[PDB]
């Protein structure tokens, strides 16, 4: 095995002369090369916030990591890193990383407080916003980082056994370890495609943190897996939420190209926001793209079906089973976030409220579907899982005009139950 | 001391107002480099919201009635270029008037002698002190700072004698003469970069200027040859051609030659300017309408395909002067001719280099339009500078080749002349200099605007770059159109022929402070640069006699 | 590296065109195909309270599972599943799961609250009893599985990791986990060049890892038997990390027993049930080690602890054991079985209502048992053998034993240390 620098969201060079170091939701940091020496030049999408600058690289950097107060760059041949602020008052620091015969810096990553730098033999070096080092630790080899805040992120692949995460937390007091090295649901891959397999062994493409708490990573099956309920390691699971293959063949109209792909920037509570690339090579070049918005899908369709019942469209009936699986795992995650961190933007009331009362009403779409070919069993199921007190006299109705008068009374008597156990 | 971008931030705030609250700029309409600075500096104020003014001044004596007359709540007075030699703050009473101060200038200034007020000692001249020199005149840490200040008979008498050494020093200083050493260009160009605003306008505006200078001196664009190299790789918009794009502004690099304007057109007024080449060698007519005839008319020059053959086949032609003047190389030698340049396109309309594009921009200032003559003289010359501002749209197209088609009669016309001032032999050689009268000749109206005069000049202090290893000294010339005999008398400086190790700027503005010191019997320093003055009649010939012997070289 | 589909006790075709789907304590699902299509034909072992039937099959379902209320059929390559009921109440119904390129159903499981369907790319969807569709979850390649009405237990394997188990409970309102992903180490099948020719090389290729059966106890203990043919059993799996596996059961050292010393490959064990003391087996005499048309008679065979000499006992001679020998065995099977027993009743409490008879006659045999080896301690003169023995008795009336075992090898300082015991116990019973 090959220990290659990896990078956020990085893109290879191909057939030309400069490729993307970091991109995310802040911006997006190339590189050009000329006769002598590397260029880096750092754009932003907000160009009202802050001043776009550039400056010529002359050591020759090849990692990058952008957050919200400065830009880390690292050299996995010599050790030697440099951060820069945005700010003009915080000035600059440059200190040599000891690397042993073979040694390669393969991922950074940088926070406000707190700098952390991996290496592939698995050592641990960790400093501060001015440079002074706190500890060494010898893990296994980081081959990917993330980070939002306080929180640690590295994925760990060794020799032999491999394919590991792990999540820490650096707290003030010392550093509390929430997982040790989980194994990794992500599933390995079986000219643009040769190409980016060697500079990409693992093949992940991007990986990132959401804005409410939680943890997601898009591997190269394509699938972006949603770390939830991640501060009790008794109910911590991986939810595949969104299934690009799904999302493409129902907005197109029914087919399936092979050019379009979706190159992932960010998640904030609603789509995903990403880069339709048109060509040959999976990686983009420099046009600039506008960016789009994809709306979240669960991936539960059959193939044969849709063709039998014809942009490839979905009916009614087809399309409430994927809006209760949608719902269900949003209102979940909504509840714990607000009854744990509280509020965030001051308009999660009004979501929250909408989200349940669509939760509600397209379980009344397969409840009435059920009450049709005259299945009074799988009705009773059905009832028990609405929320609201409204929607159990909605039930009532449906039940009273498919003539199935045994069905009625089963209602009530759910009712009955849940307002004995509210007054306990 | 003015970190460049602190002040940007600083007189952001100073007046962002919906109101007027209104910043004005200065400019000369005298110097090309000094136009194309402001243009880019307008845009970027454009978006980023703020009110503006802009008015050109022309005149050096002007600026009295242009600003010290009207001004009601300008906080943020912006200039460019005016003051590094005589002080404004002497030239204007500006009393202390409420340490942080209630008005603040900045200022341009692209000159070599500096004003050690300007710099040490400020409360209103905020000027430009970033990394330009790091060795502004380092010896004054205590010539001025004792200056300032200012038993005891034997020990104040060796005090009185410091400050006459600190006397010395700054007597030799401020005794020098002038160019400038950095243009404009490179400062503010420098300053968005520490901003970081990606547009190849910009790219296209910031060289400009500092292709003006390639023919007043050498050495000051020869160390930009990496910075333009740089960024127009690190600005690379494209690796393939993706070609059939109406839009984009692609750039590239293509060599180009002294013979000028080529690509717009006429390598037959190419016979006259390599003529001029050839006068840049050992003759202004004779051998050359020979020797001109082994290398041009080789072909006969069409009429329909010569728009296709001296566009087009004509790179099998400049290939053909290019395996032509590789073996002109180790016999002649000659390298006024090859060169790397820059070159533009617009996807259409034909490919423009900016060699040729600063020679429109001067032709197009110069024509296109008691002391009752001279105020409708100075109305014309800032009515003029204004058409040309507005060339740097795609909206100019019409009007862009009017400048082109202006520019190739105008060289005719002033070499008609420089022919015959040469066949009079009235250059006289008396001591120092040499000296010529342009007394009077045909079409003597071309010589009001200064502009024309310094490349007459240029043509002139080429006529004697020969070898002349002995007395490299250039001429003052003289001519007169206008009543009271205005005289509009200038200097030029020496050239090299590509070999500045001596320094070389000027000897004339100290002497011009001499005679302008003497009588004042109707002597005039109201024009803006110091290498233009003005004489009368009968005062001419007592200014020589002044000069052949005030040696001051 | 490809996989198969695995089902619970399930053979191959072989050299016929006929197999057994499934097997287990129920009873049998076989099918058999003649030409074009499959008849699947299921048998029970209680003919008085089911009835057998059969059926057609047009899609070819080689899935299966069977547990106390239905029968669920999957297919692998269209990912159509299909669920039948015993009883009259409940209707069929047939919903088809749908699958990507390469992606395939691997195990299926029925419990009857809820539906679990395992993929080949490791995607854990979960239907209830009415089809109501739950979350779903991602997780590692699922290879087996288990289940007795309540709980789901998955084995996971890939190409770049090894064996492991996970317990989970699929609750009303959400899933909690026991066990999350920890390591099994269960021995991989060994294939040699010299079995490209063997005959047992057709079972191998239906089931690469080697798991011939895999069932809960009767008590709620989880157990597995691999390819090594030792069963494990997972003790104190109320503690996350105390769980151990304990080895009482080799079929490798009773066959060799029973068969008077031979060498003979005829002889096997094939596992259906157990409940706490006997594995139900079919004796399978031939060459293949699975089974075929028409069933032998079931016998029993008791749980043996694993622990005998080969050279000591050909020095000593069905081979029997002697009395001496014999006691560390006892030792050690009846000290496994009593605290299982003590947990379950008081975190569980009672399932049939005499497992207070089996756990006092199960204490019973325990200090019998060591006091033959307390016994043989005294005739050898070893005293401080013999002190740490009377440490390991529970009840009251074991301790009065030991001091006449004591008097009788004419040791009278052994005979106070037991009296320091009993002082030392009737202190502590009474804080």
């Amino acid at each position: 095995f090959r220990y290659m620098p990896f990078s956020p969201a990085g893109t290879p060079f191909g057939f030309t002369d400069r490729r993307y170091l970091t991109m995310n939701e802040v911006g997006y940091v190339s590189t050009v090369k000329n006769s002598e020496q590397y260029s880096i030049t750092v754009s932003f999408f907000d160009v009202g916030r802050f001043r776009e600058y550039h400056f010529e690289d002359l050591f020759g950097y090849d990692l990058c990591f952008l957050n919200e107060k400065g830009t880390l760059f690292g050299q996995s041949k010599t050790g030697q890193i440099q951060y820069r602020p945005h700010d003009s008052i915080h000035s600059n620091w440059t200190k040599i990383i000891p690397l042993q015969a073979g040694e390669r810096i393969t991922s950074v990553a940088a926070t406000p407080v707190r700098v952390i730098v991996g290496t592939s033999l698995g050592y641990f070096r960790s400093f501060n916003q001015f440079g002074v080092p706190f500890a060494v630790e010898k893990t296994s080899p980081i081959v990917a980082l993330t980070a939002q805040n306080y929180r640690v992120f590295s994925v760990h692949y060794s020799q032999f056994h491999g394919l590991s995460y792990s999540l820490s937390e650096l707290g003030t007091s010392s550093k509390r370890y929430y997982k040790r090295e989980c194994p990794l649901p992500m599933s390995l891959p079986n000219d643009a495609n040769l190409d980016y397999y060697n500079f990409n062994p693992m093949g992940i493409k991007s990986l990132f943190f959401s804005s409410y708490g939680d943890p997601c990573i898009f591997g190269s099956d394509n699938t972006l897996l949603l770390l939830s309920k991640w501060r009790s390691p008794e109910e911590s699971k991986w939810l595949p939420i969104l299934d690009s293959n799904m999302e493409i063949w129902k907005m197109s109209g029914g087919k399936e190209t092979t050019d379009i792909h979706v190159w992932p920037l960010a998640l904030a509570y609603d789509t995903l926001n990403c880069i339709l690339v048109k060509g040959k090579h999976i990686w983009p070049e420099f046009p600039l793209p506008l960016p789009s918005e994809m709306e979240i899908r669960m991936p539960v369709f059959v193939k044969s079906k849709l063709l039998e019942e014809n942009e490839i469209q979905i009916p009614v009936s087809m399309a409430a089973e994927e809006e209760y699986l949608r719902s269900k795992v949003l209102s979940e995650l909504l509840t714990d976030t607000l009854e744990n961190d509280g509020e965030m933007y001051g308009n999660e009331n009004e979501v929250l409220a909408a989200l349940n009362g669509a939760y509600d009403k397209a379980l009344l779409r397969l409840f009435a579907s059920a009450c049709s070919d005259q299945n009074v069993e799988k009705a009773l199921s059905l009832a028990h899982e609405l929320k609201q007190d409204r929607a159990l006299t909605a039930a009532v109705k449906i039940s009273e005009r498919a003539e199935l008068p045994s069905l009625v009374k089963k209602i009530n008597n759910i009712r009955e139950a849940r307002y004995e156990q509210q007054l306990k | 001391i003015s970190q460049f971008s602190e002040a940007y931030n600083k007189i952001l705030r100073n007046s962002s107002s919906h109101s007027s609250c209104q910043l004005v700029i200065f400019v000369s309409c005298l110097n090309i480099d000094a136009l194309c600075a402001t243009k880019m500096l307008s845009l970027l104020f454009k978006k980023q919201l703020v009110q503006s003014q802009i008015v050109p001044i022309f005149g050096y004596s002007e600026l009295r009635r242009h600003y010290s007359q009207l001004d009601d709540n300008i906080n943020s007075l912006l200039l460019v270029g005016f003051g590094g030699v005589i002080d404004l703050e002497a030239f204007l009473e500006i009393d202390p008037q409420e340490q942080s101060f209630r008005r603040d200038i900045y200022v341009l200034d692209a000159h070599r002698p500096w004003n050690l007020d300007n710099i040490f000692g400020s409360q209103i001249i905020q000027c430009f002190d970033d990394g330009t020199v790091d060795d502004t005149l380092g010896e004054q840490k205590e010539a001025y700072y004792k200056l300032l200040e200012l038993n005891d008979l034997s020990k104040r008498k060796q005090r009185k004698k410091q400050i006459h050494e600190y006397e010395g020093v700054l007597e030799e200083y401020y005794s020098q003469g002038t160019t400038v050493v950095n243009s404009i260009s490179a400062q503010i160009y420098s300053l968005l970069s520490a901003i970081g605003e990606t547009n190849l306008s910009n790219l296209w505006l910031n060289i400009l200027g500092t292709t003006s200078l390639d023919i007043a001196y050498a050495q000051v664009y020869n160390r930009l040859y990496p910075l333009l190299q740089d960024e127009v790789k690190r600005l690379t918009p494209s690796s393939r051609n993706s070609v059939k794009t109406p839009d984009t502004l692609t750039l590239n690099i293509q060599p180009d030659y002294y013979l000028f304007l080529l690509r717009h057109s006429s390598l037959y007024d190419s016979f006259y300017y390599s003529n001029y080449v050839n006068a840049k060698l050992s003759l202004w007519n004779e051998n050359g309408k020979k020797r001109l005839h082994k290398m041009f008319a080789r072909m006969g020059i069409p009429l329909s395909t010569a728009q296709e053959t001296w566009l087009y086949m004509d790179h099998s032609i400049k290939r053909e002067l290019g395996i032509i003047f590789d073996k002109n190389l180790d016999r002649y030698g000659l390298q006024d001719i090859i060169r790397d340049g820059f070159v533009r396109t617009l996807g259409y309309r034909g490919s423009i280099s900016a060699s040729e594009f600063v020679e429109a921009l001067t032709a197009l200032l110069e024509v296109g339009n008691s002391a009752q003559k001279l105020t409708n003289l100075r109305k014309r010359w800032v009515s003029n500078f204004w058409l040309s501002w507005d060339a740097l749209d795609d909206r100019k197209v019409e009007l862009l080749n009017r400048g082109i088609q202006l520019a190739q009669d105008l060289q005719r016309a002033i070499f008609n002349t420089g022919v015959a001032i040469l066949e009079k032999k009235l250059i006289k050689h008396l001591r120092i200099y040499r000296l010529c009268v342009l007394q009077d000749g045909p079409d003597l109206d071309l010589y009001r605007n200064p502009l024309t005069l310094l490349r007459l000049g240029n043509w002139l202090i080429e006529c004697c770059a020969e070898s002349e290893d002995k007395q490299l000294l250039p001429m003052v010339l003289a001519s007169i159109d206008e009543n009271t005999d205005t005289y509009l008398v200038a200097g030029l400086t020496p050239r090299y022929p590509r070999g500045t190790k001596k320094p070389i700027l000027n000897n004339f503005s100290m002497a011009f402070q001499q005679i302008t010191a003497e009588t004042d019997a109707k002597v005039r320093i109201d024009n803006f640069e110091s290498s233009i003055i003005e004489i009368r009649r009968e005062d001419l010939s007592p200014f020589l006699e002044k000069l052949t012997l005030s040696g001051l070289l």
